[PDB]
């Protein structure tokens, strides 16, 4: 979670507040102060090294969330863990060679 | 399916020549006869791992 | 190496027995172990080698694949001539060195079908049939030591 | 001596299919050739193509859609839809939605002769003032076939998407020990079948002996030679 | 015209077509530096009645192996606002192509304790070694890597 | 296993034909029932395997579960190149890109 | 691939004079679209195929079959150079 | 498509059988269930019985004979009789000689529904003043039984013999990938059948086919229940 947090590639609430837009380019957010903030979600843009880097809502609308929780997974997290890959049943077996 | 039987006729018999890095002995670089694969790698023969 | 390995067990510890008649008594209570070794009469044997008796190969992994027995189990069968105590497993491999090779009379004779096979006697394997019998048959050899290598890894899993 | 059959289903999904007795030997030799074409060759339906009106492409975004275009076409890869006319191959079914809702699978512009499996399959969530105007082509096939191999054009802005034809979603058998015999060593063999709904496994079963016994009959006329 | 149907009104692609390579993704045109057609080339053109235009195809085409469907287009014309480019060139486009790439024979695997492999053989989910109750594995592993 | 049972299955034959060897070079403890048997092999992290191929069992217990795999990245000098006849360089002559 | 290969090392005093041998025989029958073989039509090697089994294109196999049946003869200065193909044209 | 169904055969013992081109995954599907049944179901003859006068146990010897008597019941279990009519379950050879002969198989008495296709198959050596008469048990069954299970009791001296009923002596298959155009990963099917002559292993390979499709038939009277 920490690593996901640090790099800063996902969105979270700068304060407490409740959600009221939610959809693949923006979450909109009502935080005490009274203020309304609309977050971007940054989609299919190109990094360095070509992978997608790619941001995806993870409220629903309603959704009170505090400060610091989170809004939007973005490349390689799962509900703010870091997702490097899949979770796959494996075998540990001789195979024909291949 | 007309022009992949023409390259497979240009091929058969011939051979091409397989090389890893470093090449420390001769058998850095050996001859196979060419079968046409599914895929984008180079099928290698296991028992000449260890040479290469 | 692991159909060429032969079973060793436990449970009969060197019983004697008079007749081959009573170990295959004793085995059939569950007081010996069917490669257990024991001594029937003077001479040292095991329950294999009593129940099991083939006439030829065929037989012997017949009764392999009808469950009956294991490639590793102990076994007396009847091959090439001579009666010998070995197992399905051992004469599976010297089956395959002999039709990849084509003569069983020459693969026999360089094959050590008195131990397991691995890596040093199978290099030594190698090494003899090219000097027998050439670069094409030594590399029909490989590539039927390979087929047969990796489909017995995968079936005993 | 004659072996009895007996099949224990459940709704459209799930079915159980007996065999009793049978030599020893024959649970593996009927049931894995059995799972095998099951698995691989049962005839089925799948979407193959989607347009969304203001969708240009796979990577996109609908305003007021929480989900992106590509999980979209991840949720109607899940779309199972049985076809009730068997000469019919092809259809196209129409969706529009709008406003705080969730748009399920059951939520598609009814059809006559097609018949939606699983209606509470979930499809997109739209909010206030998202519209979604999607229609997808759905053809039938078998196995499964990739986006990147079709290639139709039945829009410019239609995008191919991955099929899952085969309804079977899993198969196992058990053999077992049966004293219903003369002797004692029998086999007892029981095909384990779950389907999605557009086939049941009676039907899916009944088809896999088909295809079984007609490759079956290619050992017929050989090529003779000897040396 | 089969050719030049994804290229919108000015040349370069339009947003969403798929490209495979060869295909054009910008047009663009360059001047031949007079010369004399060959006497083969004359007497090619006047067999098949074309006459020689003046401009040679300098397109941007994209490379062999690469490929997917265009998402983005950006064009940065001199004599416009806000944008100033190196002396000489007229104007730059860019075309961004995405692709969805799926694991296929070759990639590279790996889990964090450093098992490193490629994928050597996708096999029919009917091939896999399964449990008792029908379930498939995913993947197979040596243990001889181990 | 419960839930196996639940639906009204026994142990497989193929899966008493593995616990056997497993019992002959003891990796499961002589005396036990099949479902004892199958357990101690479970918590050694071992199941039985049936090869999708033949329907026939993997002769030796097999250790299956989940595992976390990443795929790697793929840089563009890695994929697959093929050159016949192209381009030269000026000063020396060799093939370029 | 290469049948008789352990024969065709035991024809030469060198591998290498082998190889010579093969090449320059197989650069004679490309010249000549293999009309100079000395091979009877049935010992021809073939390539299976669908439309039928045409001839196998490989000049080198067909050098190493050929050279497996004794019919060529291969030696230094073994003729004059000129007239070797000014004579078989 | 339609594949080619080749035959390469040498006598009445060897038999190649090649299946060319098939869709992936039907030659495992095709190539394991009848392996399983050319080894396990086809019908045959095997010795399952012998007298021996002047012994009475199985691991005794007899004078007059180099071999023992377990070297007898080798060789009879190598013997292969074919049986003339269907109707016939059993039958009991006989052999007798006398001298310093060399007994092949063809010397035992001739039979009128029995042929012995092994004439020159070595039973014993019989030396310079021994003595041989024999009487030996041939049922039909299918497999392999050994004489452990069934200790068969006619005679008063007799033993009982391991039974290999089945004409097939050994089954081996294989898949390769051969190539159609543009896609290299086709099903190739060889196999490779050895019988002891009594059948060849054609005639051997079209019964398993034959012994499967009926084997499917059994899918068909369903006793549909629900739960």
């Amino acid at each position: 979670e920490r690593v996901v947090r640090d790099s800063l590639a996902a969105l979270y609430a700068e304060e407490d507040g409740e959600v009221v837009k939610v959809d693949g380019t923006r979450i909109a957010v009502r935080y005490e102060d009274g203020r309304l903030v609309e977050h971007p979600l940054r989609r299919y843009a190109r990094s360095n090294q070509g992978t997608a880097f790619d941001q995806r809502p993870r409220v629903r609308v309603g959704q009170r969330v505090k400060k610091g929780d989170l809004l939007a997974d973005g490349p390689a997290s799962e509900e703010g863990f870091l997702a490097l890959g899949q979770n796959v049943l494996v075998a540990i077996m001789p195979f024909d060679g291949y | 399916d007309e022009v992949w039987d023409a390259l497979e006729e240009v091929i058969h018999g011939k051979v091409v020549l397989l090389n890893r890095a470093p090449t420390l002995h001769r058998l850095g670089i050996q001859a196979f006869q060419p079968v046409l694969v599914e895929g984008q790698s180079i099928q290698l023969h296991p028992l000449v791992c260890e040479a290469f | 190496y692991y159909i060429t390995q032969v079973r060793k067990e436990k449970k009969g510890a060197g019983m004697a027995f008079a007749t081959p008649e009573e170990a295959l008594a004793a085995y059939e209570r569950g007081e010996v172990a069917l490669n257990a070794p024991i001594v029937v009469a003077g001479r040292e044997t095991s329950v294999g080698r009593l129940k099991f008796v083939f006439a030829n190969p065929d037989e012997a992994l017949l009764a392999v694949a009808h469950g009956l027995l294991d490639l590793q189990d102990v076994v007396t069968v009847r091959y090439l001539g001579r009666r010998l105590e070995t197992s399905p497993g051992r004469i599976l491999f010297a089956r395959i060195v002999g039709e990849a090779v084509g003569d069983e009379k020459v693969a026999q004779e360089l094959i050590q079908m008195d131990v397991p096979q691995e890596k040093n006697s199978l290099k030594d394997l190698v090494y003899q049939a090219f000097l027998r019998l050439g670069m094409e048959k030594t590399a029909r050899l490989l590539d039927a030591l390979k087929y047969y290598g990796f489909t017995l890894s995968t079936t005993s899993g | 001596k004659a072996p009895v059959f007996t099949a224990r289903t459940q709704g459209r999904h799930y079915g159980e299919f007996v065999l009793e007795p049978l030599e020893r030997g024959f649970g593996v030799t009927l049931g894995n050739p059995l799972r095998r074409i099951l698995l691989s060759s049962i005839p089925g339906t799948a979407v193959t193509s989607v347009y969304i009106e203001d969708v240009l492409h796979e990577f996109s975004t609908i305003p007021g859609v929480k989900e992106d275009v590509v999980e979209i076409i991840l949720n109607l890869k899940e779309l199972v839809v049985r076809f009730l006319d068997p000469k019919m191959a092809s259809t196209t079914l129409i969706l529009r939605a709008e406003g705080p809702k969730e748009v399920r699978a059951g939520d598609f512009t009814p059809s006559a002769d097609v018949e939606i499996m699983n209606p509470d399959l979930h499809i997109a969530t739209l909010e206030e003032g998202g519209k979604l105007y999607m229609e997808v082509r759905v053809d039938r096939g078998v196995g499964y076939v990739p986006a990147e191999r079709h290639g139709i054009k039945d829009r410019i802005n239609a995008i191919p998407v991955d099929a899952i034809f085969s309804p079977v979603r899993r198969v196992a058998f058990q053999v077992e020990d049966t004293r219903l015999g003369q002797r004692t060593d029998l086999d007892k063999l029981t095909l384990r079948i779950w389907t999605d709904g557009s086939v049941t496994p009676l039907e899916a079963l009944n088809q896999a002996v088909a295809i079984l016994k007609e490759h079956l009959n290619y050992f017929a006329n050989p090529e003779a030679s000897l040396l | 015209e089969a050719a030049l149907r994804d290229l919108d009104e000015e040349g370069i692609v339009r947003i969403g077509a798929e490209v495979k390579p060869g295909d054009i993704l910008v047009g663009r045109t360059s001047f031949k530096g007079e010369q004399e057609p060959s006497p083969e080339e004359r007497l090619l053109r006047s067999i098949f009645g074309e006459k020689a235009r003046d401009v040679k195809d300098t397109s941007l085409r994209v490379p062999p192996g690469e490929g997917g469907i265009v998402v983005g287009r950006l064009r940065l014309r001199r004599g416009d606002p806000g944008v100033e480019l190196k002396p000489g060139v007229r104007e730059v486009v860019r075309v961004f192509v995405a692709q969805k790439r799926k694991l296929q024979v070759g990639d590279k695997l790996a889990n964090r304790h450093g098992n490193k492999g490629v994928v050597a053989k996708i096999l029919p989910v009917e091939d896999m070694p399964h449990l008792p109750d029908g379930t498939p594995v995913d993947v197979i592993l040596n243990p001889l890597g181990v | 296993f419960g839930k196996r049972q639940g639906e009204g299955f026994g142990v497989d034959k193929r899966e008493k034909e593995v616990l056997a060897r497993a019992e002959k070079l003891g990796l499961v403890s002589p005396g036990k029932s099949p479902e004892e048997q199958l357990k101690e092999l479970f918590d050694l992290g071992k199941v039985v395997l049936y090869d999708g191929r033949t329907g026939e069992p993997f002769e030796g217990p097999i250790v299956v579960g989940q595992m976390f795999i990443m795929k790697l990245y793929h840089m563009v000098e890695d994929k697959m190149h093929a050159r016949s006849t192209g381009p030269y360089s000026l000063i020396t002559q060799q093939p370029l890109g | 691939a290469e049948p008789g290969i352990d024969k065709l090392f035991g024809m030469v005093d060198s591998k290498y004079r082998l190889t010579v041998v093969v090449a320059k025989r197989a650069q004679q029958l490309l010249r000549h679209r293999f009309k100079n073989t000395v091979l009877e039509p049935e010992e021809r090697p073939k390539m299976r195929t669908l439309e039928g089994l045409y001839d196998d294109p490989n000049a080198v196999t067909w050098a190493m079959k050929e050279l497996l049946t004794g019919r060529l003869f291969f030696g230094e200065n073994l003729v004059p150079e000129d007239r070797l193909q000014k004579e078989m044209e």
